[PDB]
C-alpha cells in the first residue's frame, strides 16, 4: 500500500522537474546572452580647440 | 597663382559674392555683386572714367555711380553683368583662371532653374570651365557648420529658404521659402 503511490510521486516529480530541468539547462549553460555591455563613452574632452578638417 | 589645380568656389549673393579656393577655410577676396554706372554728364576731356565698374571698383568711384545688383532675390537675371563680375573675379583678384580649374555655385534649391542653368551656361561658355557644379546652400550650410542633420535658416540678403535635412536626406515637402531678407531689413 506504501509502494505504488510512492512510485506514481516518483514518475509525476520526475516529468515536472525534468521539464524544469532540461529549460535551467538552457539557462544555465549560457548565461552570456542574459549579460549586458560596458557602452563606453569618448564625450570629445577637447573644449580647448578646434580640428584640422575644412568643415570644421 | 596657385600651384595646384584646385576647384574654385564661387558664392554669389544678391548682396555680396565671396569667392576663393576650394580646400581653403575662407574666400580669398569678398566683391560685391555690383557693377556701377555713372549718372553724371563728363565734363573733363582726358579722365579715363569706365562705361561700367565691376566689383570693388563700382563701390570705389560710387559717389557718382548708380549701382545694379544682377541678382535680385537670389536669382541672377543679368548674365552679362555677372560675367563681369566673374571675369574681375577669378583673374584680376583671386588670380585663378577657371580655364585651368573646376568651378562650384550656390543656389536656394528653390531658386527658380534659369539660375543655375545661366550659371552653368556662362562658366563653361564664357569661362571655359573644365567642370562645373551648383550646389544648395542647405547642403553647404550643414557640411560648414559640421552637421548631416538640421535646419538650415539662411537669412541671408535675398530670399531665406528654410531647408531640413535628416541623415545628409532633403526633406523637401518641409521646406517653408520666405520672401524675407537682409535687403528688405535694409529698406525697412
Amino acid at each position: 500500500m506504501q509502494a505504488l503511490l510512492g512510485a506514481r510521486a516518483k514518475e509525476s516529480l520526475d516529468l515536472r522537474a525534468h521539464l524544469k530541468q532540461v529549460k535551467k539547462e538552457d539557462t544555465e549553460k549560457e548565461n552570456r546572452e542574459v549579460g549586458d555591455w560596458r557602452k563606453n563613452i569618448d564625450a570629445l574632452s577637447g573644449m580647448e580647440g578646434r580640428k584640422k578638417k575644412f568643415e570644421s | 597663382d596657385e600651384d595646384e589645380t584646385t576647384a574654385l568656389v564661387c558664392d554669389n549673393g544678391s548682396g555680396l559674392v565671396k569667392a576663393g579656393f576650394a580646400g581653403d577655410d575662407a574666400p580669398r577676396a569678398v566683391f560685391p555683386s555690383i557693377v556701377g554706372r555713372p549718372r553724371h554728364q563728363g565734363v573733363m576731356v582726358g579722365m579715363g572714367q569706365k562705361d561700367s565698374y565691376v566689383g570693388d571698383e563700382a563701390q570705389s568711384k560710387r559717389g557718382i555711380l548708380t549701382l545694379k545688383y544682377p541678382i535680385e532675390h537670389g536669382i541672377i537675371t543679368n548674365w552679362d553683368d555677372m560675367e563681369k563680375i566673374w571675369h574681375h573675379t577669378f583673374y584680376n583678384e583671386l588670380r585663378v583662371a577657371p580655364e585651368e580649374h573646376p568651378t562650384l555655385l550656390t543656389e536656394a534649391p528653390l531658386n527658380p532653374k534659369a539660375n543655375r542653368e545661366k550659371m552653368t551656361q556662362i562658366m563653361f561658355e564664357t569661362f571655359n570651365v573644365p567642370a562645373m557644379y551648383v550646389a544648395i546652400q542647405a547642403v553647404l550650410s550643414l557640411y560648414a557648420s559640421g552637421r548631416t542633420t538640421g535646419i538650415v535658416l539662411d537669412s541671408g540678403d535675398g530670399v531665406t529658404h528654410n531647408v531640413p535635412i535628416y541623415e545628409g536626406y532633403a526633406l523637401p515637402h518641409a521646406i517653408m521659402r520666405l520672401d524675407l531678407a537682409g535687403r528688405d531689413l535694409t529698406d525697412y
